[PDB]
């Protein structure tokens, strides 16, 4: 349902500032490239950047075209178990915005 | 817990999900005394459109073998009497 889509979209895009620091940019787009949501042109466009942070910015802003992308962003982080503490943070964010949508229903 | 029917567990889960309290479901999973996979799988169960973490936690405590009066003692320890009524 598209309500989950819209709350997922704004629940990602409200928190761009924190996520664009503690994420290595290169170490994911082979997994989500296997999900057929991202192409080589994106790989070249991301490599055109020179800063550390703006890679994370345009990569993070290059996922707001399909609703199921965030799962894949979890999944590679689920795959490489080097860091995982971001999960329940963004999860609690999703519960909060879901609660506001739920109270706005009635 | 795990023995009882659908409407009581369903209503209790869908009421415990909507938790504006700071002592929410993560507090209720963290009881007094008696690893990561429980919390992670509940926090991924919430990603579905029709789920609660509360359902995952009630299934977990039913797998613990908790009883309804026992859980009500934990809820009195949780010191929100609006949940008990």
């Amino acid at each position: 349902e598209e309500d989950l889509t819209e709350v997922k979209k704004d629940a990602l895009e409200n928190l761009r500032v924190y996520l664009c620091e503690k994420i290595i940019a290169e170490r994911h787009f082979d997994h989500l490239r296997a999900k057929k949501i991202l192409s080589r042109e994106d790989t070249e466009e991301i490599s055109c950047r020179t800063s550390s942070r703006k890679r994370a910015g345009k990569l993070l802003d290059y996922l707001q075209e399909n609703p199921k992308g965030l799962d894949t962003l979890v999944e590679s982080i689920r795959r490489e178990k080097t860091q995982n503490f971001l999960i329940q943070k963004i999860t609690d964010e999703v519960l909060k915005l879901r609660n506001i949508k739920l109270e706005h229903l009635k | 817990l795990n023995r009882l029917r659908e409407p009581l567990l369903r209503r209790l889960s869908e009421l415990l999900d909507q938790a504006p309290e700071g002592r929410g479901w993560r507090r209720l999973a963290e009881l007094a005394g008696s690893s990561c996979l429980d919390l992670e799988q509940c926090s991924l169960k919430v990603l579905e459109p029709e789920g609660s973490p509360s359902l995952c936690l009630l299934k977990l405590m039913g797998e613990k073998g908790c009883t309804v009066t026992e859980l009500s003692d934990f809820l009195q320890a949780m010191e929100h009497t609006e949940v008990l009524q």
